[PDB]
């Protein structure tokens, strides 16, 4: 709920080359992933939350988000590049 | 590496690095040249493919090296440089100018005009004004636009380069045709007397100096 | 919608290889294009390339034939690249 | 306008011809801003044109 | 001329004048090429042909790994007499209170 | 959010007030620390909570391995 | 869906089950024309040159 | 679902309700115990899909490879 | 290790002090007291610590042996 | 912080061959992997090294970073000969 | 395995070995003689390739072997005491030169030299007056300057040898056109005439013998 | 800028192989304690010197474990 | 204890290419089947398989082994690989 | 100067002709800088000269 925004008209009436869609696509995700660890690493650091039962049980849900997001991306990148290989490979 | 997607990003360009090698680099031309050496010698199997595309991948390296180690310094740089979305974007696209600036260097005007109306009229309609940049400077055109008309800009002229060296074989080949007619003897295949002339005709010029030299200065001042 | 860039690189491949079968025959014909000059890893890298700058419809789209059987339209279309070649 | 101007790629497409004064450039831009079919903004250091 | 090699060597229980002696009584030193440092610290550094270079930075680091099985802290034992008081230690205890002198 | 933290939560709203009432029971004892009463109390309230936190990481534990099983199959 | 329902389900078993199929299935399809045309337009040049 | 189309109940079903009903009364061992065998077989029955998913489709790619 | 370019030990002490202070009179309940709380955040403290290290390099490890 | 040095300046381009400048990156990577590795060896035989608490948690973090950086430089290699074998062969 | 990273560099040598096989050795050389034999003979499909290729590599084995083995006994057989980047940079270095000497013997040298200030790219545009043709050298050139120096002589080479080899052939059928244009047969060709002519000179001159040894000849 | 290199010490691991200090030590203190199972000043000093060579063991072990598996991991990478 | 070592082994001269390979073809066939035998011989003694000194040995030696023969199959595949492709082609 | 002198690969490029004249080195050097556009630096052994 706090600090929420979000894009109207986003291909309505402006499209972006596939140059520029790969490349903002890159940035959104590898700025959110550094601060995640950030995140993280500091939930661990600090006496008072390692110590809670309420910061831990917050803790291991952040942790399972995190290893599950990057090997979902790290799965579908793979694929697909595959299929470009089988495509330009003669 | 201190990121995991910089490192996704990493292992995708390193499978497909050879494209790109094949498509935007000077070896596409350096592998005609080759080529059509031996067809105007008017031999089949030697050298070996191999053989020549060894020299022209060797060759290559000299002439695209310098910008491969600027972008490697360039994305190793230590240096604090960008905070935030847009400055990362901003700084991962003012890394590839290095090679922007070698593909527009190389490319014909015409063509790269050509590819670039014919993506804005995918995009904003056909009814988008028909550019007509004729006194030009080309926006920093796409490298999706641009890329093609480099791989028809170098075989336009390697084909080029391969004409100009066909005359005097082909000089060779008229004039034995001719003094064999003038003999009679209309059923002697001339080819088994016309190529060691041509052999012989091109050790004399030595071929291969004059032919890589020029290769090479072609691409620096 | 998160699988959306996933997708859309696949309508990019199904367009470029079913504009190979139209591109292909025309570097079949010309002289300068021919295997006799071109060959080995350079060529399909290269016609790809073309096929893509010249499809006429925006890349990030589904393509339209999903629905169609696939042998009749590739035969066509080969059928009309090798018209084009003769022409050329 | 003693200020620098920068214009969008877009917008740079378009071609104008004539002979134009510039005496009060402030009221000048808006005008011209309607009929051409831009936007434009001033954050006090630069002027952005975009289409 | 251009092969020559050179080595810095830093040894833990061996001084390097002690080394020297090895050398001297081996009938390998050489005025040449001879060791530079500190007779009284453990790190030289020293340059020559190939030969004497390799030797000596082997012979160097096996002497100083045999001596870790040498021993230098051999315990002393010293009895001292005390001239006026007693040595152990006294407790007075007080119709009130006990109290102790160490 | 997520659906893992959609699992976390269907607990939290199961479990209306312990939260509170852990703390508030132990504010108590710690005032009087012998009153049987008290004590008695305290024993109870805190047993149910120890069981609810750990019935809820291994339900979490157990749909988190069943992601990652099924985006291995994936590839 | 663009901006509708909501993003990143990558996370509950259900749908993520009905994911698999999908991103199986088109990676084949997409694969499969890509021979059907190199299959085309080698029959053609075979038949040109002989 | 409350919707057909024209042109019994499983365990996600199942378990979803086991889950509501157990979050009520953590402390309970009729519903503990109702509940570890409807979370074991419904992990069962969610890899025992996947595996054989990905078998077809391995098998489809062999074809298509084996056709090259 | 950093992201080139990227712009952006009290605890260990702590029980090493109660420790000292136990060692000298250990029949003082309330030192023992004490120590007995240090010690155990301490505990607590290094093994969340070695976990997540290990889950980190276990994801680093995944992502090269799918490319690899 | 015991004992630290740093190269301040690389020497130009203009004066050293395509070959030395690989002859040097090589050598520079194989040393500081040995000894990297020596270090660590080093590191579990001291006996107050490898039974404190604190310093097996540095140790951990040492040879996690040998393992990744050993296993990025078999891959690009694998990855860069790949490139020459498909360009030639082909 | 010793050091790791040496243990990724011999693989990734072992496994470019072909391209400098087929680019940096005498194979080069011997393979295009055996070629233009058979063409020269006037031959379509015989010897096979798979022939004349397996005689030429096993002929260069025999130059090559004495190099490979000092290479192998500097480098594997010998432990050596080595400590920084400068000091195993020239270690390494050092065992190259058996190789680069034999490069430089069969290269030539103003092209060689092109090569390298090509690649210091410095001040280019330099005139053949910054040259002076010297003649004797303890220059020490870059290899990747000398191998395609190389591959562009060596073939240059075989070609001058394929230019003497199709002269005595190509007398052999003139004279046949002639004796039959002597009598009236000028309908008949003269290859089904011609071709036994050709085998029986190469027999009786043993081509093949002569050719593998003065080919030898040369690198001794 | 760049961190040095570092120097090798070449020779000298593989030569300071040896008896180890440790097992010695636990054997002695084993030796020493089954003469005389009841003296608690004796146990305490055998509950001390095993727990460390249990941790030592172990970690050296692991350690040669993972060292080896990266050269498995290298040729079969190129095979 | 009882032990004995062979000294006069190798040549270290030049020497014909067809007698390389049967020197080095005999001398890693009995370096591998001497230390395969040392190996099992080490599991099947009771007093070496129980103690905690000699099992961390016999872990060693059996990586070692492992190591050696996964590389001299790959560079000899990779031998063999090298002319099948240069004759092919 | 009496300092061995460290030239920058890309400020090797530049050219120059004249007759000159080396009266107080540090002078010519800080109006040649200026001039030519370098930029330089002295650490105590050497000179360094940058573009
Ligand atoms: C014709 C070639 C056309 C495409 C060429 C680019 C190949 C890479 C395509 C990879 C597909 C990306 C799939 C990501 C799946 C996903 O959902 O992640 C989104 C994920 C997050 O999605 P979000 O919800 O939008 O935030 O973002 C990413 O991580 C994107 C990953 C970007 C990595 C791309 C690296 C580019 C390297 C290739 C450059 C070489 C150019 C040469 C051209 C070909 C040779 C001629
Ligand atoms: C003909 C060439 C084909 C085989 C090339 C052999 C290259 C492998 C050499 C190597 O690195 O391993 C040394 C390897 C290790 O020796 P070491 O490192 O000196 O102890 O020695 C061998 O085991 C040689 C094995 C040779 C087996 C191949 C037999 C050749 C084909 C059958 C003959 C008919
Ligand atoms: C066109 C004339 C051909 C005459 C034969 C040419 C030489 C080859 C065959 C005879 C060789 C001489 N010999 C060895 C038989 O005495």
């Amino acid at each position: 709920v706090i600090g929420q925004a979000v894009n109207i008209r986003s291909m309505e009436t402006d499209i972006v080359s596939l140059d520029d869609r790969l490349l903002q696509a890159f940035s959104g995700s590898a700025i959110a992933t550094a601060v995640d660890k950030q995140t993280i690493t500091n939930r661990i650091e600090d006496p008072n939350l390692v110590t809670d039962p309420k910061e831990l049980a917050i803790s291991q849900e952040m942790i399972s988000d995190y290893n599950l997001y990057v090997s979902m991306v790290s799965t579908l990148t793979r694929k697909g590049v595959g299929a470009v290989e089988t495509l330009l490979r003669s | 590496m201190g990121n995991d997607i910089s490192l996704i990003a990493l292992l995708a360009f390193s499978t497909l690095l050879p494209f790109i090698i094949a498509s935007g680099t000077c070896f596409v031309k350096f592998s005609i040249v080759f080529v059509m050496v031996r067809n105007a010698l008017g031999l089949q199997q030697i050298p070996s493919n191999m053989t020549l595309n060894g020299v022209a991948l060797l060759l290559s390296m000299f002439v695209m090296w310098p910008i491969m180690h600027d972008a490697y310094v360039y994305f190793e740089d230590e240096d604090v440089t960008f905070n935030d979305i847009s400055s990362l974007s901003k700084h991962v696209d003012e890394g590839l100018d290095g090679y922007r600036d070698y593909l527009i260097k190389y490319s014909d005007r015409e063509l790269v005009q050509f590819f670039e109306n014919a993506q804005l009229k995918r995009q904003y309609g056909e009814e988008t004004e028909t550019v007509k940049r004729d006194k030009d400077e080309i926006e920093k055109p796409s490298i999706f636009a641009l890329l093609p008309a480099y791989a028809l800009s170098e075989i336009k002229s390697a084909f080029k380069i391969g004409f100009y060296l066909y005359l005097p074989f082909v000089v060779v080949d008229l004039v034995v045709s001719s003094v064999l007619l003038a003999l009679g003897m209309m059923m002697m295949s001339p080819v088994t007397i016309s190529t060691p002339i041509k052999l012989v005709l091109f050790v004399a010029l030595d071929g291969w100096t004059l032919l890589s030299k020029g290769l090479i200065l072609q691409y620096m001042d | 919608m998160f699988y959306a860039l996933y997708f859309e690189i696949h309508h990019l491949v199904a367009s470029a290889a079913l504009g190979f079968a139209r591109v292909a025959p025309i570097f079949f014909f010309l002289p300068f294009l021919n295997s006799g000059v071109l060959s080995g890893a350079p060529r399909n890298a290269i016609i790809i390339l073309v096929a893509l700058g010249v499809w006429p419809h925006a890349l990030n789209e589904a393509p339209p034939f999903l629905s169609v059987a696939m042998i009749p339209l590739v035969l066509q279309e080969a059928a009309v690249g090798v018209m084009l070649g003769c022409l050329l | 306008l003693k200020e620098p101007v920068i214009v969008s790629k877009m917008a740079a497409r378009k071609k104008i011809t004539g002979n134009f004064e510039f005496h009060d450039p402030n009221a000048l831009l808006e005008k011209l801003s309607l009929q051409l079919g831009l936007i434009w903004y001033f954050d006090g250091q630069a002027i952005y044109i975009y289409d | 001329a251009s092969e020559m090699r050179n080595a810095v060597v830093s040894l833990r229980n061996v001084s390097l004048n002690e080394f020297n002696n090895f050398l001297k009584r081996s009938g390998l030193y050489n005025k040449n090429y001879p060791l530079r440092g500190d007779n009284r610290k453990g790190t030289f550094y020293v340059s020559g042909p190939p030969v004497y270079v390799d030797m000596v930075v082997n012979a160097a680091t096996m002497m100083d790994k045999q001596n870790d099985g040498i021993e230098l802290g051999r315990q002393k034992i010293g009895v001292m007499r005390l001239n006026n008081t007693f040595v152990g230690d006294r407790t007075y205890n007080l119709r009130d209170q006990k109290m102790v002198i160490p | 959010s997520g659906y893992l933290d959609d699992v976390s939560a269907k607990f939290d709203t199961g479990v209306d007030n312990l939260q509170t009432q852990v703390t508030e029971a132990l504010d108590k004892l710690a005032a009087k620390p012998s009153d049987p009463a008290l004590l008695a109390a305290y024993q109870s309230k805190l047993s149910e909570y120890n069981l609810y936190r750990n019935a809820q990481s291994n339900t979490v534990k157990v749909f988190k391995d069943i992601d990652a099983a099924i985006i291995q199959n994936f590839r």
